[PDB]
RNA sequence: GUACGUGAAAUUGCUGAAAGGGAAGCAUUGGAAAUCAGGUCAGCAUCAGUUUUCGGGGGCGGAAAAAGAAUAAGGGAAGGUGGCUGUUUAUAGCCCUUGUUGUAAUACGUCCACUGGGGACUGAGGACUGCGGCUUGCCAAGGAUGCUGACAUAAUGGU
RNA sequence: CUGCCGAAGUUUCCGGAUAGCAGAAACUCAGAUCAGUUUUAUGAGUAUGUAAAAUGAGAGUUUCUAGUGGGCCAUUUUUGGUAAGCAGAACUGGCGAUGCGGGAUGAACCGAACGUGAGGUUAAGGUGCCGGAAUGUACGCUCAUCAGACGAAAAGGUGUUAGUUCAUCUAGACAGCAGGACGGUGGCCAUGGAAGUCGGAAUCCGCUAAGGAGUGUGUAACAACUCACCUGCCGAAUGAACUAGCCCUGAAAAUGGAUGGCGCUUAAGCGUACUACCCAUACCUCACCGUCUGGGUUAGCUUUGAGAAGCUCAGACGAGUAGGCAGGCGUGGAGGUUUGUGACGAAGCCUUGGGCGUGAGCCUGGGUCGAACAGCCUCUAGU
RNA sequence: GCCAAGCGCGACGUUGCUUCGGCUCUUCCUAUCAUACCGAAGCAGAAUUCGGUAAGCGUUGGACCCACUAAUAGGGAACGUGAGCUGGGACCGUCGUGAGACGGUUAGUCCUACUGAUGAAG
RNA sequence: AUGUAUAAAAAUAGAGGUAGGCUACUCUCCUGUAUCGUAGAAGAUGGGCGAUGGUUGAUGAAACGGAAGUGUUUUAUUGACUUGUCCAUGAAAUUCCAUGAAUCCAUUGCAUACGACUUUA
């Protein structure tokens, strides 16, 4: 039950099953697409302890288009070697600090597939994250939800 | 659990208006995401101010500065009914301005069924001298010789093998 | 916390609803329950309120052998029966089994008269009715409907709390010398540090 | 058992065109 | 044994076993009884994977928390104390501001490539390669081993 | 029997073609193009159309060959309306080909989309008992002799709770007691008569602290009583009009019946806040099956693993109607083969014996039985 | 139309003349004719009228009547009880002006409640 | 089943006492997380010391319990045990979890479709 609008706007963000997350880079044409799948999706500024968590529990890579583990450092050499990330740090600042290459990291990073929170949701979890519920932006707490699901 | 905070915003700087007016305001919120979101509806509904135009310049929670001191708090409110238009004074009497607020939130969720978004708080005020009060439940409890007994008291380890004392 | 193997509930002062909710829990977990003196168990609402929906109740008959229509039962023990009775899968096996430990009359007859009467917290009326609020009396509710045993009921138990008055004189009595005789003994101040 | 002439709880037809009823009360507001 | 090779099912009687309070058949999980094949089943430890539940310690942040306490100024009064309804700390005290004790503590938020326990499920693979750590070797480092028991005249797995 | 792919659900022209959706075959294309998407810019009228960055995905055509050409439901805009229904479009949704959790029960409601499993965690909904899970925490409201748990409407209630506004109040708040409540004047007409109070017009007045051409009872008419207004005793708050919540009313008959039930009343009702907890086929990790995709594999290396139709590594995926494609099981007969089985028991049959396969099916023990039968490779069909 | 608390409408008020159809039967509803009890009215008494509670109990016999009667109340069982019961054609063709008739096919679809009777058995 | 251990009554905007003369006292409540009971080769064998009690088994009883009294006491014995306080032996390799009438046949007719029912024998 998803408009054809949303469902092909979280197809080019990749989120394409329930709980999974992506890093995007915010700007315009990101910030009015998340607009539209508001109710669909929620969002937040992760900080350094997320996206570390996140690469290095559920980080995977995507190499011949295959969902590769991100554990060797060769992998991301051999896949990333040509933008100068040599390794697992180097994909995190790449990403963390949003780099020249952001685009070529997060495109080989495989959409993440978080576990449903442990300790639940709010009880009406469709509402938008203003109103009580947890759809819709959260700001800093996308980083308490990200913990819930690692 | 509310909180007080502090928003302070004002538009983005342009050549028309070059120093914007910085507007702030005391409003209660959950977390600082509410906050800013009900000082962004807050400044919309009174300048006109569009949120894109605009930006937060800072957001600041306030603490009690006398939490260990029991005061009386009085609130105006814009209540929304089924007209939808309604103005209301209401004063409660605790020691946080939070906690006035909170028991104002939960009183008219209950007497009037209001929601927190049809609710707006106008103002929070601290009605220090005795004589302001204009509620007599809160002047009875201003009474100097206030003593009462406690009402209300109803008090796994099923089956109690005597009866209980529900006294003194 | 803890069960008993048999357990004697002393109904007086306690909610219809309340009680029956808390003994069909017990009986499903394989407990054996007796209540004693069910003409005294109390419902929130004042009596008219009550007579009419158990006149209510009354009215439920086919037009094709009334004996096949719901039968009514009048007794306070059979009106808290019914409250159980409802509150188990009586249809089923299991709640069969359930049912048949359960054990309701009306006043404390001699097998349990002699035997320790626990009650609920969860369902005295005491601890969960705000004062002022109208309540009745299932034996005043069953008298009123077609409950013919009241006064038997209500003569047999005075008889029964003037021979438990003086068990308990006896009793205390007895409790006083042992109570002088305690301090008596030296050891209970000479190591009274452990608590006791 | 609940003193009332009538069942509280109505059926599901019946729910189904309250729902329909507050339609009309959209359409006579509304349009109408 | 000519009601004649073999002799299915429907159906019927008999014996045995069991079930049965206004349907029955069925599925799932086990119990009991009966019967079959005939290594099995346990406990702990040290690890790996997933996970849950309690703690401890320490950074950083905000009004560099707010308070508060103790201790110096000044101000005000009360729901007015001692005193005498009215007043201004006395034979109770309270509120406001400032100083100080201060770099106070604490709560909350956040972080630790900080740390100590409890529980559960899983053990895929099958010489050696690899990435690493400690130092030829050793290792929690490309997927479980070790030490014991008990029990086979039964447990397990069935039907 | 199993597996894989998998629609259309209808335009556009005359029941047929074209196209669309799905596959196959054969090509060219990765310094390339696409997109049920969003920005930027241009103009034009918050939208529009045109062009040019973000994000995602390898992107393209040709042939030719299947099936489809309905409907139902719902939102929004709009066109009219009519006692009231609704009627007409457009719009994209949901069903349709689709199980599963919840909503007591359900074609259209809330969640969620499916290989076989173990563990963990959730969605929606829930945590008194039936029923897995707090007879949790905190703050309120509500008492119904037809509560509540889910149009009849305009209103009515000496029902309760908050408020909003306006009034008086030690010059004494209301309320109650003690009184006054007068004089012209029985003001003027009217009639058995009405002297304030049958009635019709006036509605003046002096005195006060205040007394009307009278608030009602009363009277044949007075009188008498009463209050409008004042005075004293008493000593502080009181009144009026509105708003909102919940409660009763604001009709409906014809065996007994429904918040699903039991029951529930400082709820187990209504509103809010806060924690914890319960479990879906959903989410996470793992194992296994299958399919697809990508990589590797011959001087066939003493790792021996070349039925190359084999072996091996990795990742993703799994509903499925019409339709398409693939691989298997079984039966009668034929050619070949198994140095094939068999009176020491073929075939068949029976069996709470065993074993194998996802399955079609196969193998086997025991019994009965008495003369023929099977595996493999191919052929064939009255399979 | 006049007002018209109020929110151009505008309530209460005010002006304006003007096939169906019925026998039996079973129950049930009260929106009650009688019976029982109350309230009001110039209700003296008597007989009433009107209004409440109330479905316990009744609500006939004969042809608009009729007489009895305490009274001869109103309805339901959506095709009341026709499975208790009875009464009061279509197509095609042919001839056809404004008009109507003279045909060939045709086409119907145990079980259990209740009433009593036995009855094994803790 | 694994201690199958526990009997006042009433109130909850009050009770219960103690000590007093329905009234003057003070104390207690604020649940059972209490009280009773609890050492011993499933509980062995003896010896002291100190109680002079406790727990029972088998008899003999008399009083009590009728609401479903099937149990309460008081005991007179007898047989045991006693941990009240101390001692001395024994324990194991089970060397790491598993535990007299009625009926039929007859009779009646107070009854009857058939059974049943009432009789008689």
């Amino acid at each position: 039950n998803i408009p054809p609008k949303a469902r092909k706007i979280m197809q080019l963000l990749r989120l394409l099953q329930i709980n999974n997350g992506i890093f995007v880079k915010f700007n315009k044409a990101i910030k009015e697409m998340l607009q539209v799948v508001e109710p669909y999706v929620t969002y937040g500024i992760p900080n350094h302890k997320t996206v570390r968590e996140l690469i290095y529990k559920r980080g995977f890579g995507k190499v011949n288009k295959q969902r590769i583990p991100l554990s060797d450092n060769a992998i991301i050499e051999a896949a990333l070697g040509k933008y100068s990330i040599l390794s697992v740090e180097d994909l995190i600042h790449e990403i963390y600090t949003v780099g020249p290459n952001f685009k070529q990291a997060a495109n080989f990073l495989w959409p993440f597939k978080l576990s449903s929170p442990l300790g639940g949701w709010r009880e009406r979890k469709f509402k938008h994250f203003i109103e009580g519920g947890d759809a819709g932006k959260r700001d800093e707490h996308i980083n308490g939800l990200v913990q819930k699901m690692l | 659990a509310l909180k007080e905070y502090q928003v302070v915003g004002r538009k983005v700087p342009t050549e028309h208006e070059p120093v914007p007016k910085l507007f702030r305001m005391r409003l209660f919120a959950p977390n600082e995401s509410v906050a800013k979101s009900r000082y962004w509806y807050f400044l919309k509904m009174i300048n006109k101010v569009k949120k894109a135009t605009g930006e937060i310049v800072a957001i600041n929670e306030i603490s009690e500065p006398k939490p260990l001191k029991a005061k009386v708090f009085g609130i105006w409110i814009r209540y929304d009914s089924r007209s939808g238009t309604h103005n209301m004074y209401k004063e409660f009497r605790d020691t946080t301005r939070v906690g006035a607020v909170e028991a104002m939130y939960a009183d008219m969720a209950a007497r009037h069924r209001a929601r927190f978004r049809s609710i707006r708080i106008l103002k929070v005020v601290e009605v220090e001298k005795k004589e302001d009060v204009r509620r007599n439940y809160v002047k009875q409890l201003l009474n100097p010789h206030l003593k009462f007994p406690l009402p209300h008291r109803r008090t796994k380890k099923v089956f109690a093998p005597h009866r209980p004392s529900t006294f003194y | 916390s803890e069960f008993q193997k048999v357990v004697v509930i002393d109904a007086k002062g306690h909610l219809l609803g309340r009680l029956a909710s808390v003994v069909a829990k017990q009986l499903l977990g394989g407990q054996k329950v007796v209540v004693v003196r069910c003409e005294e168990l109390n419902i929130s609402g004042h009596f008219f309120r009550n007579k009419l929906k158990y006149l209510a109740y009354l009215r439920k008959a086919c037009r094709y052998n009334p004996s096949r229509g719901a039968f009514h039962f009048r007794a306070p023990s059979r009106i808290f029966q019914k409250a159980v009775r409802g509150m188990l899968p009586h249809k089923t096996a299991r709640g069969q089994a359930a049912l048949e430990h359960l054990q309701a009359v009306e006043g404390i007859p001699p097998p349990f008269d002699k035997q320790k009467r626990v009650v609920v917290p969860a369902a005295l009326r005491v601890l969960r009715l705000k004062p002022g609020r109208k309540y009745c009396t299932v034996g005043r509710l069953s008298s009123e409907v077609g409950w013919k045993y009241n006064d038997i009921v209500a003569k047999l138990e005075e008889r029964r709390k003037v021979k438990s008055a003086a068990f308990y004189q006896a009793k205390l009595a007895k409790q006083k010398k042992i109570a002088s005789a305690k301090e008596a003994s030296p050891v209970n101040q000479k190591l009274s540090q452990f608590g006791y | 058992v609940s003193l009332k002439k009538k069942s509280k709880r109505r059926t599901t037809r019946l729910r189904s065109r309250i729902e329909k009823k507050a339609a009309e009360s959209k359409r006579k507001q509304k349009r109408a």
